[PDB]
């Protein structure tokens, strides 16, 4: 009965040269029982990508909530929300539930369409923004992801190289965690193209 | 864990996974969960790693002492009862074991004994033990017949571990197969789930829940 | 955390380390613990990270509205009063431990606030898990009538004590100097004594190493 | 109520080559958020080309190493100076650990050396005596950070041959002592970055047929 | 804390140590526990720093608003406002407050308000953790209608002992003198009081 | 299973070029009550070792008796008791460390933190720590309780690693220790002004200093401090 | 309550739900129908806390029926499942949450596709080829992993379902008194009477 | 373990005992014989804590068999029951008591009478015409109160027993996988294979 | 309890109140807390009545057996036997004992033994629940080498205050004078000491 580790899951984000990558596993379980191998944890609102780990009902709820808020934003502002602004919106929304929080570990990823700068950010369940040049990790195998990213990562990787680094970070972290795995998805994000790749990984 | 062993026309199949866990941390993927007590005797391990590891190798020492003293290989019944009487002395102390003593002798024939840490000792044809026992039972029961061939029985044991390895989060790594005949036990290899799953999926057409 | 505040001749200086932890894990190696309430009133925060950020922004927002309403530059005591009354109202559940400092028409000021809503006054203060390592240095080297450059040295030395000796503190030293009659200068990463050494090996993989099942173009446009 | 256990932090790492084996460990010793020692070795030469480390609760760790060192001594007295093989040492340690099954030694134990065919050997134990020979094992506070990296770089897990459609795995091969030490140094610097209980220094004990060599490297002290 | 307030011929004097603790760590060794709620009405604070602070601020606000409408409040009135807050919120407060003030009609007055929120008017009052060690001493040595110098010595010697035995007390001895003449702040350092 | 009653606070120490310095205040606390003021918490063993003890005082007095008895026992049938076969610091430590761990293992610990400072027969500095849990460690600077949090940071500025030991004189080392004792008096609520200090040098031997006082304290700035925020008077 | 299963095949969704209602050491009823028709082509089975289950099922039923009358239109299974999930997602942070797990089997008439949704009491929704709640999954999932194919007929799906019930009847500790089976397809909802 | 029944009739004692061995959410075995022959005309069924049951049964069996060999004589059911009760009466104040309930069915050859003894883990002995341990009694006792007569035959006793098993199979929550029935009479102990 | 022992010029004096409580009920108002373990070695008992009694009896037995073999024991020896019992049985004892005795070589000596079982040799000692209220007073008023009459007044005034503030203390003030002259018992009633 620890909300953040009932369903399981992981998300990792990385920056490269004029690009960003965000990746997640596909597992949704109920403790030991694996239930679904199609549960994607990465969503997007325009060009801003949001990955969410933790309690799956809140993952779904927050996605629906941020879709709601970004849609109204776009109607009133007459433009797509940027990653820096969306990051602030996530933080506000999470802290609003300070003493009854969503048990989640969100990760924002995207490229600012005006400046062209790659941007990633992480949060705790309660809204604290964790900005990073290099990488953000989240989920039940965050320790594993920290160890993989900290050793494997190097700055200014090309999109094709960055794909290999983030994929190897996720896969090997997932295989040391019982509640993570069962498939994986990687998003490579350039200024005006986004490639989505499903990884082959061990299914245990 | 997921461990099984079943009796059939051609003897006994014994199959186990190879994962060790400490909470949600995957401690190992290459653990031996079958211990070869003697050429005609096997023991499966589920529960606390050391409790099984320590006391089943100790069991092997007691079986060796029996055949030195009695000039005859120990019966599966007597072997299992040494272990069950031992753990019963420790009942309440907190030992965690789910074991299966498998073997062939002349007087008994192929025999399987379930022995656990609360002192239960049961003779039987089919047992699945471990956190993923229910997943193994599902596949094993629905495909089991007494008249299975040695080839088909080996596969069913392998496929049942794979089923559990897939669904149970605390089972996986690789499958270790064993076949016990009148002549003794025969090892039928280590099978990594990493390759075995996709190989089984493709060839069998099963596991349609999974993104191919 | 480790955070300090030191008064000097013509103003006040505050400093902080840049480590954020989750149990024994370093979540952020270069987080910003120095917070702007108003242009010349800054806050160093220890405790629950979100709480220190949220409470500093809320009071900072209300201070700005108050400054506009009164047509006056905001005072440190106003921020102090608003912060402590907010924190007291929540009976410690908002885990913000703050060192509040700044210059205003009244002069230069240095205060600390605890989560339950108690405030202190002092010439030198330290809060956070590394406050004992910092206070040991402050008690050893502090004196009356410090200069600007002496106070920055003392402050950063007190933060360094925390960085090296406290496991809850690490990485870099942020500083903010608030002098009377001048603009407050925020010195982000004033010291960086924990640069990662060159790695022994490049872990750049040969392209194609990762096995892939599917590919697809994602539509981000309308 | 008196709590007989404590956590002294740190982390250890054992890798085995073709004709050698390394057992590495950081030299930091901690309690809670304080550093007790920046150089307190916990990897020991136990004789007969067996190196050992028991990481976790240092009092239990030292007690165990002390008992095993003594076990080696009496093995010589009782069996005509016969060399204690690494597999025999492993089994002996299981009995030492399980002897206190109901009041355990709070330690992850790793031993390294050469098997009776001269090939590198690493054995790892849980706190109560379960053991297993492996090519690779990280133990201690940062085990969860380091171990997945070792799976990837030592055993080449999740790495496929480029262009083979993820069908042919990257073939297993022994690493040179130069390559292994690179991985050890990178593992510990990465662990030091993200784990607060890991740092100060790294001491590696290398075991070949010629004996036991040592190497020391500085780690970040924050 | 060790705190006390003592009435005398010309008025009343408040006294306090300067130690604030978080466990066995001294968070502040130069604390000012003597606080102004009105020109010549002051209080000594013991118990929770946050609670006593929040109370004193509310009282200061109430007395400032009282003064705007009805002129200078009595010391009894100030004690009544303290009581009202402490009594009605007894379940959520850990505050032991001594109220001391100077009127021209009533001269020096001391009211003590313990944990429950009861009010007790006394010639002199002692409170805080360190007060336990000086009940014997203060009772034997207190006299009514003392001089300023005698009362300062009485408080200095008393708090000196309280500080000596109580680990939760220490630092400097602050005092505040309340008379017709005005308000005088006094401070006394360890090197003086320790060797009394 | 115990709870400590009468307790002693920080014991601090460090190595310098020719030997070791150790210090501890003379207070026996009874909870918040500062009960006993004449308590010596540094206990010399021979002319080459000083054992500094914090924690429970009844257990400290028991350890005193054990060390006293160890000296007696070592002298038995030992013509070289005052020469080659005299008690070394390393022998005294290992004995205590053994006892501490055995007692914790019987769930009946000696509720202490102990620092054994001394000089070996070959001139090497000895400084090692042991506590109720049987946990042992060594470092150029060692301290117990609040000393670990406040003294160590100050003492590590003088001797930050091994190579800094030859570069540190007894004057510099004692100055740091005496400074650390002052800081502990400012900030530790269970410390006293009076303390003892011991120097074990490889040339000048054991120097035991009693009835030292913390001095040169900064309190003057307290007069300027008023209220807790808005108060101007 | 206890056992509820669901299998989506080529042209239909099949829901099996246990008939037993137990309370203490007594099986009070052995013919209980743990399902409600939300709309002509949408069926919801349910299991969980006593009282909560039926109260929640009927509350959803009323709302969907209200929608149907208001718009003169049937909501898609996907739309119904999203409505149900949100109600449970609200519930979990209420003073007293609904402790009800549901399966929603429906036939989307616009897509001409069967759809099966599994939603737990937390509001955790997943679309699946086959689903189960409670301990049932620990046997059936591995069994279906093996025997299930996506192109099966309704008759093949029923035989696959018989295999699951047989396994549960063999290895489950409790007697759940068989199952009521219902099929959802293009022609609506109908009950298999002989199972 | 769980269900053990006993019925004494005119000329015999009939013991019925459930075949299921459950552990967690799995029925590990469905053919378990929860009984031991203590002597040629004395049978003991048992139910209770895992491990304890068989360990206790076999320990008693060994002791009675030892007595038989030593004296070349069979102990009376009454004598065996008193021995068993005393062992349980000792046990209950031990460091770790045997948590085992037993029924002892025997035919006294000296009296030419069947005898049924019910003994719980506390060492509470009663001679009865019909007995049960655990939750079984809550159904069977009232049923036997109604249908039992003291002069019934073994065949009538078996039909009476079928009535009990049917009631348990209808109202008990758990599947106990039927019963093994054994008859104790003047000719010794024999098992009914088709029940 | 309030108990104390004070050394002076001619020897040592022990002092104690006479109140024994079971909760807020006074089970005995005329208790004798000053007990003889040897001719001129006495002790004051605080804490559990049953524990201190059982200890004092064992000590008296040990010292009687010591005397039979080795002659008169020192006061230090008596304190050591008390310590040995209190320390080794610290988990099962609630005893705060002050040991006081007169040698001809060592004159008056006072050893206090708190809960832990530690030994502390002091010029004078105070103990028991009521001692807390007189730490301030006793420290300020104690002088070394006092006369008999001064020491009697010091103890009387001290215990008078301890009794006044501590509810767990009261009744009569018993004293025992230990000098070369012999052993003298003194008693002082409420009507005298209350109005000091
Ligand atoms: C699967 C993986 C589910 O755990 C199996 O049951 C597996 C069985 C097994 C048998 C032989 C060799 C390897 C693995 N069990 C484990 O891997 C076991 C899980 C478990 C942990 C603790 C338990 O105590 C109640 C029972 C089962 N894991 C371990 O034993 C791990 C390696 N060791 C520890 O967790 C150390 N603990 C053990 C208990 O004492 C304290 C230290
Ligand atoms: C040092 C690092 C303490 O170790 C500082 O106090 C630091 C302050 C800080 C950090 C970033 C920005 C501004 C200020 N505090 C932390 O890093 C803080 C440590 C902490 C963790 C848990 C706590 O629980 C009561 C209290 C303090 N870390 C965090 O706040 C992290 C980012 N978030 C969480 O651990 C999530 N918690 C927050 C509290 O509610 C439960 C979940
Ligand atoms: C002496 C030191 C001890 O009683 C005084 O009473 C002193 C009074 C004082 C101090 C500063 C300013 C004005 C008056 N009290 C304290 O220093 C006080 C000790 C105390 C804490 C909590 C209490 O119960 C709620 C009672 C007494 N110290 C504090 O309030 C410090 C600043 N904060 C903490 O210790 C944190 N507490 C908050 C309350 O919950 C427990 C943790
Ligand atoms: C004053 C009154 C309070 O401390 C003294 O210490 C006094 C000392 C004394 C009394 C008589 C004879 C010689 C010395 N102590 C008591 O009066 C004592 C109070 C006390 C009881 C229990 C304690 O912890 C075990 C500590 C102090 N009173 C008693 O022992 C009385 C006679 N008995 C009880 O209260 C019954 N107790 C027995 C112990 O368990 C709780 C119930
Ligand atoms: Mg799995
Ligand atoms: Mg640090
Ligand atoms: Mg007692
Ligand atoms: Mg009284």
């Amino acid at each position: 009965s620890d909300p953040s580790s009932i369903n399981g899951g992981i998300v990792v984000a990385m920056t490269g040269k004029d690009c960003v990558a965000i990746a997640c596993d596909l597992r949704l379980g109920s403790q030991s029982l694996g239930v679904s191998n199609k549960f994607e944890k990465i969503f997007h609102y325009g060009h801003v990508f949001l990955g969410i780990t933790g309690l799956a009902t809140d993952v779904t709820t927050l996605n629906e909530m941020f879709r709601y808020k970004t849609n109204l934003y776009k109607l009133k502002e007459e433009r797509a929300i940027e990653p820096e602004t969306f990051t602030q919106l996530v933080s506000s929304s999470l802290y609003e539930r300070r003493f009854g929080p969503y048990f989640v570990g969100p990760v924002v990823a995207g490229i600012n369409s005006k400046s062209g700068k790659p941007f990633i950010a992480g949060f705790d369940l309660i809204g604290c923004i964790d900005e990073a040049k290099d990488f953000i990790v989240s989920g039940t195998a965050s320790d594993q992801l920290f160890g993989m990213c900290e050793s494997l990562y190097e700055p200014n990787l090309e999109p094709e190289d960055l794909f290999e680094t983030i994929s190897q970070a996720l896969l090997n972290a997932a295989d040391r965690d019982a509640l993570s795995g069962w498939g994986a998805v990687v998003y490579i994000i350039k200024k005006d193209e986004v490639v989505k790749r499903y990884l082959k990984m061990r299914q245990d | 864990t997921t461990t099984l062993a079943f009796r059939f026309q051609g003897g006994i199949i014994v199959a186990v996974d190879s994962r060790a866990t400490a909470g949600n941390w995957v401690a190992s993927q290459t653990v031996k969960k079958v211990i070869e007590i003697n050429p005609f005797l096997l023991g499966t391990m589920a529960g606390g790693t050391v409790d099984c590891q320590f006391w089943e190798t100790w069991l092997g020492s007691q079986c060796r002492l029996h055949e030195l003293r009695e000039k005859e290989r120990i019966s599966v019944a007597a072997a299992s009862k040494i272990l069950s009487n031992l753990v019963y002395q420790y009942k309440g102390a907190g030992l965690s074991m789910g074991t299966m003593i498998c073997g062939y002798t002349r007087k008994e024939g192929p025999t399987i004994y379930y022995v656990d840490s609360d002192g239960t000792r049961l003779k039987g044809d089919i047992f699945c033990v471990g956190s993923g026992q229910t997943f193994a039972y599902g596949v094993l029961d629905s495909n089991y017949k007494w008249d299975l061939s040695v080839e088909d029985a080996l596969y069913l044991g392998k496929r049942s571990i794979l089923a559990a390895a897939h669904r149970d989060a605390y089972s996986g790594g690789s499958v270790n197969l064993y076949h016990v005949t009148e002549d003794g036990w025969i090892y039928h290899g280590n099978h990594d789930v990493g390759e075995l799953f996709w190989k089984v999926k493709e060839e069998e057409g099963s596991f349609n829940n999974v993104i191919g | 955390t480790t955070i300090v505040g030191v008064k000097f001749n013509n103003g006040v200086v505050i400093a902080a380390d840049t480590r954020s932890t989750q149990g024994p894990i370093v979540a952020d190696k270069n987080c910003a613990k120095l917070h702007r309430i108003s242009p010349k009133i800054w806050c160093a925060g220890a405790g629950t990270a979100a709480d220190t950020e949220a409470v500093t922004q809320l009071i900072g927002s209300n201070i700005e509205l108050h400054s506009l309403y009164t047509s006056r530059e905001p005072r440190v005591v106003s921020a102090l009063q608003m912060l402590k009354q907010h924190l007291f109202k929540y009976q410690g559940h908002i885990g913000a431990y703050l060192i509040v400092a700044g210059v205003d028409p009244t002069g230069s000021h240095l205060f600390s606030i605890h989560a339950h809503g108690s405030t202190d006054v002092g010439y030198y203060l330290s809060l956070g898990s590394g406050s004992l390592a910092a206070m040991a240095v402050l008690e050893s080297h502090w004196k009356q009538d410090l200069t600007k450059e002496e106070a920055i040295k003392l402050a950063s030395d007190a933060i360094q004590a925390g960085i090296w000796n406290d496991l809850g503190s690490g990485s870099n030293v942020d500083v903010c100097v608030m002098e009377i009659g001048k603009d407050a200068e925020y010195l982000r990463n004033y010291l960086t004594p924990n640069v990662r050494e060159e790695k022994q090996k490049s872990y750049k993989f040969p392209r194609g190493t990762t096995a892939v099942l599917k590919e697809s173009i994602v539509n981000i446009c309308d | 109520q008196f709590n007989p256990y404590g956590d002294n932090g740190g982390t250890i790492l054992g890798i085995a080559g073709e004709d050698f084996a390394v057992l590495a460990g950081d030299t930091r010793n901690i309690t809670d958020y304080s550093i007790n020692s920046r150089y307190e070795p916990k990897v020991f030469d136990c004789g007969d080309n067996i190196v050992m480390s028991a990481n976790g609760f240092a009092a239990d760790g030292d007690a165990l190493v002390k008992r095993f060192k003594n076990s080696v001594k009496w093995y010589h007295f009782d069996h005509n100076d016969k060399k204690l093989s690494i597999n025999s040492a492993a089994r002996n340690i299981q009995h030492l650990l399980y002897g206190k099954r109901f009041f355990p030694y709070y330690v992850h134990t790793i031993i390294a050396g050469l098997d009776e065919d001269g090939k590198g050997a690493v054995y790892s134990f849980d706190p109560v005596g379960s053991y297993e020979r492996e090519q690779c094992r990280a133990g201690g506070a940062a085990a969860s950070l380091i171990m997945p990296f070792l799976d990837n770089q030592v055993n080449f897990k999740n790495q496929y041959e480029p262009g083979t459609n993820g069908k042919v795995k990257k073939p297993l091969k022994y690493l040179s002592v130069e390559e292994v030490i690179k991985l050890v140094r990178d593992s510990f610097t990465s662990a030091t970055e993200r784990h607060i209980q890991v740092g100060d220094g790294l001491e590696i004990l290398i075991v070949t047929k010629d004996g036991v060599r040592k190497e020391f490297y500085e780690l970040k002290r924050d | 804390t060790s705190i006390m307030a003592v009435t005398f011929k010309d008025g009343v004097i408040l006294g306090a140590d300067s130690r604030t603790t978080t466990g066995a760590y001294i968070a502040n060794r130069v604390t000012d526990k003597l606080t102004r709620v009105h020109d010549k009405i002051w209080c000594c604070r013991s118990g929770s720093a946050a609670d006593t602070q929040a109370i004193a601020d509310i009282v200061q606000y109430h007395l400032e608003l009282y003064t705007s409408q009805y002129g200078t409040p009595s010391t009894e009135t100030a004690a009544s406002v303290f009581k009202e807050l402490c009594y009605e919120n007894k379940d959520n407060l850990t505050a032991g407050i001594i109220v001391a003030g100077y009127d021209d009609k009533n001269k020096g007055e001391v009211y003590t308000i313990p944990l429950g929120g009861s009010v007790h008017k006394l010639p002199y009052a002692i409170a805080g953790s360190g007060s336990t060690f000086i009940y014997g001493y203060c009772d034997k040595n207190f006299r009514e209608n003392m001089s300023k110098e005698e009362t300062v010595d009485f408080i200095k010697h008393s708090l000196s002992q309280a500080i000596k035995w109580d680990g939760s007390s220490g630092g400097v001895i602050r005092m505040v003198v309340l008379t017709a003449a005005g308000v005088e702040r006094l401070i006394f350092y360890p090197d003086e009081y320790e060797q009394l | 299973t115990q709870q400590p009653i009468v307790t002693g606070t920080s014991v601090i120490s460090m190595k310098y070029d020719n030997g070791v310095i150790i210090a501890a205040d003379n207070l026996g606390s009874y909870g918040s009550l500062l009960r006993f003021n004449g308590v010596e918490r540094l206990i010399p063993v021979g002319d080459n070792t000083v054992v500094g003890i914090s924690g429970d005082i009844s257990d400290m007095q028991h350890i005193e008796r054990l060390l006293k008895d160890l000296v007696t026992e070592n002298a038995y049938d030992n013509p070289l008791a005052d020469a080659e076969e005299a008690l070394e610091p390393s022998y005294i430590f290992e004995y205590l460390a053994t006892v501490m761990y055995q007692r914790r293992s019987k769930m009946n610990p000696l509720w202490n933190a102990i620092i054994v400072a001394g000089v070996q027969s070959n001139g090497d500095q000895f400084l090692r720590y042991v506590n109720l849990l049987g946990v042992t460690y060594s470092s150029p600077t060692l301290a117990t309780g609040f000393g670990a949090h406040m003294a160590n940071p100050l003492l590590r500025k003088v001797v930050d690693r091994e190579s800094d030991i030859p570069k540190t004189t007894v004057q510099v080392a004692e100055e740091a220790i005496v400074n650390a004792m002052r800081v502990l008096y400012y900030r530790d609520a269970r410390s006293s002004r009076n303390f003892s200090l011991a120097i074990i040098d490889k040339n000048t031997g054991l120097t035991f200093k009693k009835n030292l006082q913390v001095e040169n304290m900064k309190w003057d700035f307290a007069k300027d401090i008023k209220g807790y925020g808005t108060q101007k008077i | 309550m206890d056992i509820i299963l669901g299998i989506r095949v080529q042209d239909s969704v099949i829901l099996a739900s246990s008939k037993a209602v137990t309370r203490g050491i007594s099986v009070l009823k052995d013919s209980d129908d743990k399902t409600r028709q939300l709309s002509p082509h949408t069926l919801m089975s349910f299991a969980g806390e006593a009282g909560d289950t039926v109260q929640f099922a009927e509350y959803i039923q009323a709302n969907i029926q209200l929608y149907s009358i208001r718009e003169d239109y049937e909501l898609s299974p996907q739309a119904v499942s999203s409505f149900v999930r949100q109600e449970l997602a609200k519930s979990i942070r209420s003073r007293r949450p609904y402790q009800v797990n549901v399966l929603i089997g429906g036939y989307d008439k616009k897509k001409n596709k069967p759809e099966l949704y599994q939603i737990d009491y937390l509001g955790t929704k997943v679309e699946l080829p086959y689903g189960a709640h409670g301990y049932s999954g620990f046997y059936t999932f591995s069994l279906l992993d093996h025997h299930y194919r996506p192109d099966m007929t309704t008759e093949e799906g029923l035989d696959l379902l018989k295999l699951c019930v047989q396994e549960l009847e063999k290895r489950m500790p409790m007697d759940f008194k068989g199952v009521i089976v219902k099929i959802v397809d293009k022609d609506g909802i109908r009950q298999v009477d002989d199972f």
